[PDB]
RNA sequence: AACGAGACUCUGGCAUGCUAACUAGUUACGCGACCCCCGAGCGGUCGGCGUCCCCCAACUUCUUAGAGGGACAAGUGGCGUUCAGCCACCCGAGAUUGAGCAAUAACAGGUCUGUGAUGCCCUUAGAUGUCGGGGCUGCACGCGCGCUACACUGACUGGCUCAGCGUGUGCCUACCCUACGCCGGCAGGCGCGGGUAACCCGUUGAACCCCAUUCGUGAUGGGGAUCGGGGAUUGCAAUUAUUCCCCAUGAACGAGGAAUUCCCAGUAAGUGCGGGUCAUAAGCUUGCGUUGAUUAAGUCCCUGCCCUUUGUACACACCGCCCG
């Protein structure tokens, strides 16, 4: 085992980066938010649900055990 | 695979061709029904074998003479 | 439409909500202390589990010939992890299902009919197929 | 080595060798020269007419 | 399209095998394209019979291993539908051409074996069948995603699609293209 | 017990229990010094 | 009827068993006619050890 | 859940055929036969494979209990 | 958001604000996960957020609803202890009192000196279990000369 | 010429051919009843959904079990002495689906604790032949067969949806399987009814699987050992906890050395169920379904076995014999 740092709620830099990482990244899953930031992972699940209501991300597929989200579906 | 014919087949096959040479065709099914009438073979699977060898012999007997 | 046509995952999630609006279902006091079956290790997350289960009760009666408190439990039962011992099947609670079916019968969406089992009232059968088309109206079947 | 990647195809299978039958002798045609042929040892299950990917044809088989 | 199945959305046309060596054991589109990878359960009763069945199905078969996952072929197909989806968003290709490169780049060119002399280990270099290459390459990359997701927050779908990228474009960040070159490095030595 | 009558006084603090919990029927145990075949080594003599 | 039991008394040696089976057969012919001539003709003309059970009515 | 799916497919394939075999001519259904049997997957045929009977000394029909020499 | 507080101390055990409310509370002895999902609902608060997001007003109510469970209508059967024995009531025991209570019942069963206390004092299994192949701490045994 | 092999018996796989069925179904209406316009139309009717109604209806595809047929290396192409056979292919169920039965001769193998089978010896009233209690479960240790685990291909909580081999009171001496109604969180209690069983339980409304929430890489909510208190059931009796249930307690264990077992197609592995023992009780054994891979189409390297040739100081047979 190991020790990895995580945060269960946001602070400034995480939240502000969260809005601007979106157009920079084509793939968006909660797992990828775990590594690029230090985020719990369950935090990232609900964080993406918020963004989809704004239309800053787009759903592309959904399942019980895995969920995919994309940038804006533009090209 | 395997399934090399036993002596019980080869003994009676020769006999049945000698004394009922005329009745034979060269088809499987006709040669079966003849063996069923000119003799009784007490199994069904055994009958399907003895016919097939009787057929296979009758092919060669229409060439040069068999030595058995 | 008949209830056969539609998805059934969708069916219950609109039927559960329907009942709770209309003041229907007089619920037992015990609903926040209830494991809900012998083979569970926890209470449900849900806080309106009673409403959800009454949906699934009335649906099965539409399909099959209707049966009592015993049979409902057998339909719901699942696997029991006995720890170090190998898992086996077992049946869940009874006294919950005995409150469910009597609560439905108070609304006269079911009734004790002949041949050893409650059967769903024509008023009940009307209400099922009424909201069955509401499902198709909603999304689009 | 400094030879580029060669391609050569089976003409015939000869028989199996090794100390558990794990190697297979095979004859192969060079696929650029139709009168050239070398014998090889090939590990995997082969049929006939399939193509291999030799790194050299300096090597040649003679025994198990 | 109306006479030949896609994959449920993914064309099997504009898909090539870019070797002449490894085709006729890689095929996916001659008529072998189907809506789903599944069989009635005929796959082997002859040595040649193995080859015929699709590459995409073979991948699904070798994905379920190690005890708890055996006999759960439907769960396995969930991982594959996400894989192609992730591969297409992530790089943007016909996501089968990714897989075909990933298989061809992971198959060994030469291999070693054992030979008994003097009661001591000696090794001999030998060649490898095209059918061996395909079987090996399917094995190797599936071990990668299985290994990575054994304590990672990442799901196996994500891990597997990453593993086909690094195989399809060699970069030695995969479990496959590493392990390929290990074998060939041995085969040079004892030869 | 099996042979022996172990006597006991009855307390008011023992109520609910049985009689047989206050008289044992085996020697607690001591050891030991492992014996011969007490393992995959014991064997041979001639 | 299945009986699956040891082939070895006082178990020793390689563990073996033995399947025995009995196959019963039932079949019934329904008649509708006067009960006299039935009970007359039925009980006679039976050579083997085969059982028969007459019923007054069932339908 | 699984084997039912193959059963309903196998029946509807043959059902369609039989309707043409009885009320329409040969050349209609001969065509349809060539199409299905091309990607045969047990649409017009049936597996003969069913479970084999277990014998003692194993938990399966082939697999055996462990054997110890010491 | 919600940066207000994190790790805190409550009665007898330190409880983190890192974890969800119910699961956080379980660390305190005499409270399992099953016991906590009840007590939160009697308190009529969310269990869908972290323990660091509770206020002081709220957690003050929690311990009251916990330590008088009969008076907030949690059933008697759902408690740790029903008629302790020689105390005469239904009771619910929590962290540091649990150990004190536990040590008494050990002492009691050596006071009377039943079979129980002897097995306890000897360090052997209380319940019907074989000890022939069960245990080991020990195994170094030799016999040769 | 004979025994074994094979032949044989059982089982699986092929029948819209044959035989016939309210203790098995299907279809067809006759329908009348319920339901929603859900589609054309209006709600009727036509179509769709199941149930009651079903017959003096029609049929036997499905289910059931009987009589029969079918596969033979049969046909074709290679190969073989062109013999015996072998390889590929068409048709198609390919010449191997799995079991039962099994020779000569032998073993100082197991069983006097299956036997009112049995020799001889012993014991036989202070009995080795009956009641009460205790023990076969006692632990510093060594080994074998297994079960459950070490998580995210997961756990947890809801929702959906599929099966088969069987078995059951009227028996042993007191006992079965359970529907339905009522009461209880649960274990369970209580009131009624059916079943001699293709008739009643049971259209066996099973698990894995499937669909949606929650947890987040943390010895964690993974794991459930240890242990405290309380409630039920069986029995004449439950203590060294018979079994079952509720709350609490929360350990080792984070993929395993030297070694080693088993397996080739509905097979391995995962997963549940019935029977056996049973007053109460399977982590065992014996069968059955369900989901269902990877790898091989070989070889004598290891281990071992069959046949020939050869050597031998061996025949209690190399686990032999024999020297200082």
């Amino acid at each position: 085992r190991d020790k990895l740092n995580n945060l269960v709620l946001f602070d400034k830099a995480t939240y502000d980066k969260l809005c601007k990482e979106v157009p920079n990244y084509k793939l968006i899953t909660p797992a990828v938010v775990s590594e690029r930031l230090k985020i719990r992972g369950s935090l990232a699940r609900a964080a993406l649900q918020e963004l989809l209501s704004k239309g800053l991300i787009k759903l592309v597929s959904k399942h019980r055990a895995q969920v995919i989200y994309t940038r804006n579906t533009k090209g | 695979m395997g399934r090399v014919r036993t002596k019980t087949v080869k003994k009676a096959a020769r006999v049945i061709i000698e004394k009922y040479y005329t009745r034979l065709g060269n088809d499987f099914h006709t040669n079966k029904r003849v063996c069923e009438e000119i003799a009784i073979i007490p199994s069904k699977k055994l009958r399907n074998k003895i016919a097939g060898y009787v057929t296979h012999l009758m092919k060669r007997i229409q060439r040069g003479p068999v030595r058995g | 439409v008949t209830v056969k046509d539609v998805n059934q995952q969708e069916f219950v999630r609109a039927l559960a909500a329907f009942l709770k609006k209309s003041g229907k279902l007089k619920v037992p006091e015990w609903v926040d202390t209830v494991k809900l079956a012998k083979h569970k290790e926890l209470a449900p997350y849900d806080e309106n589990w009673f409403y959800t289960r009454a949906a699934s009760t009335a649906r099965h009666l539409y399909l099959r010939g209707g049966a009592g408190v015993g049979s409902m439990t057998k339909i719901y039962g699942g696997r029991q992890r006995n720890g170090v011992m190998p898992s086996h099947f077992s049946r869940g609670s009874k006294s919950v299902a005995r409150r469910v079916l009597q609560a439905l019968e108070g609304l006269k969406m079911v009734e004790k009919d002949q041949d050893w089992g409650r059967k769903l009232t024509p008023q009940g059968q009307r209400d099922l197929d009424r909201i069955a088309g509401q499902v198709a109206a909603a999304k689009k079947k | 080595r400094v030879q580029p990647i060669k391609l050569a195809r089976v003409t015939k299978v000869l028989g199996r060798t090794g100390s558990q039958g794990q190697c297979t002798q095979v004859r192969v045609e060079f696929m650029d020269d139709t009168s050239r042929s070398i014998i090889r040892n090939v590990k995997g299950p082969v049929r006939e007419g399939d193509v291999l990917t030799l790194l050299e044809s300096e090597r040649e088989a003679r025994r198990l | 399209t109306p006479d030949i199945k896609l994959f449920g959305k993914w064309s099997t046309d504009d898909v090539q095998i870019n070797d002449i060596s490894l085709q006729d054991y890689i095929a996916v589109k001659e008529k072998y394209a189907k809506y789903l990878p599944h069989s009635a359960g005929r796959y082997a009763a002859k040595r040649f019979r193995k080859a015929q069945c699709p590459i995409v199905e073979r991948l699904t078969n070798s994905m379920m291993m190690h005890g708890r996952n055996n006999g759960k072929k439907l769960m396995t197909v969930r991982i594959v539908k996400h894989a192609f989806e992730i591969i297409h968003l992530l790089t943007g290709e016909n996501p089968l051409q990714v897989l075909v490169n990933a298989i061809i780049n992971s198959g060994p060119r030469e291999d070693s074996t054992r030979i008994g002399r003097a009661g001591t280990v000696r090794r001999q270099a030998v060649d490898v069948s095209p059918l061996r290459r395909v079987n090996q390459a399917i094995w190797l990359l599936c071990t990668g995603a299985r290994e990575a997701a054994f304590r990672n927050i990442k799901t196996i779908a994500e891990c597997l699609a990453d593993e086909l990228i690094n195989a399809a474009k060699g970069s030695s960040n995969s479990y496959a293209i590493k392990k390929k070159d290990e074998l060939e490095r041995v085969a040079k030595s004892n030869r | 017990n099996g042979k022996t009558f172990n006597q006991v006084e009855i307390k008011p603090e023992m109520i609910g229990h049985y009689l047989g919990e206050f008289s044992i029927t085996y020697k607690p145990v001591k050891h030991g010094r492992p014996g011969i075949g007490a393992t995959h080594s014991s064997r041979f003599i001639p | 009827l299945r009986i699956t039991t040891r082939k070895t008394p006082c178990g020793e040696g390689s563990k073996t068993w033995d399947r025995f089976q009995m196959r019963i057969h039932k079949r019934l012919i329904d008649l509708h006619s006067p009960s006299e001539i039935v009970k007359q003709i039925t009980s006679i003309s039976i050579e083997p050890g085969v059982e028969v059970e007459v019923t007054i009515a069932d339908a | 859940h699984v084997a039912q799916i193959y059963a309903i497919r196998q029946s509807i394939s043959k059902a369609l055929v039989a309707y043409y075999q009885k009320y329409v001519d040969e050349a209609s259904k001969k065509e349809i036969k060539d199409i299905l049997i091309q990607y045969d997957r047990t649409l017009l045929v049936a597996d003969p494979r069913r479970c084999e009977s277990k014998k003692f000394g194993g938990p399966g029909a082939r697999a055996r209990y462990q054997k110890s020499y010491r | 958001p919600e940066k207000f507080q994190h790790i805190l101390r409550v009665l007898n055990t330190n409880i983190d604000g890192r974890r969800k409310i119910a699961f956080a509370i379980t660390a305190i002895k005499g409270v399992g996960r099953r016991y906590a999902h009840v007590v939160l609902r009697k308190a009529d608060i969310d269990l869908t957020k972290r323990a660091g997001e509770l206020t002081e007003d709220e957690v003050e109510r929690v311990i009251t609803i916990m330590q008088n469970p009969r008076q907030y209508k949690i059933p008697d059967w759902f408690l740790n202890r029903q008629k302790d024995v020689k105390d005469g009531k239904y009771s619910q025991v929590l962290a540091n009192g649990l150990d004190n209570k536990l040590r008494e019942d050990l002492e009691r069963l050596k006071k009377i000196r039943a079979h129980r206390g002897l097995r306890h004092f000897w360090g052997l299994r209380v319940r019907g279990q074989h000890t022939k192949t069960t245990g080991r701490r020990g195994r170094t045994v030799g016999v040769s000369k």
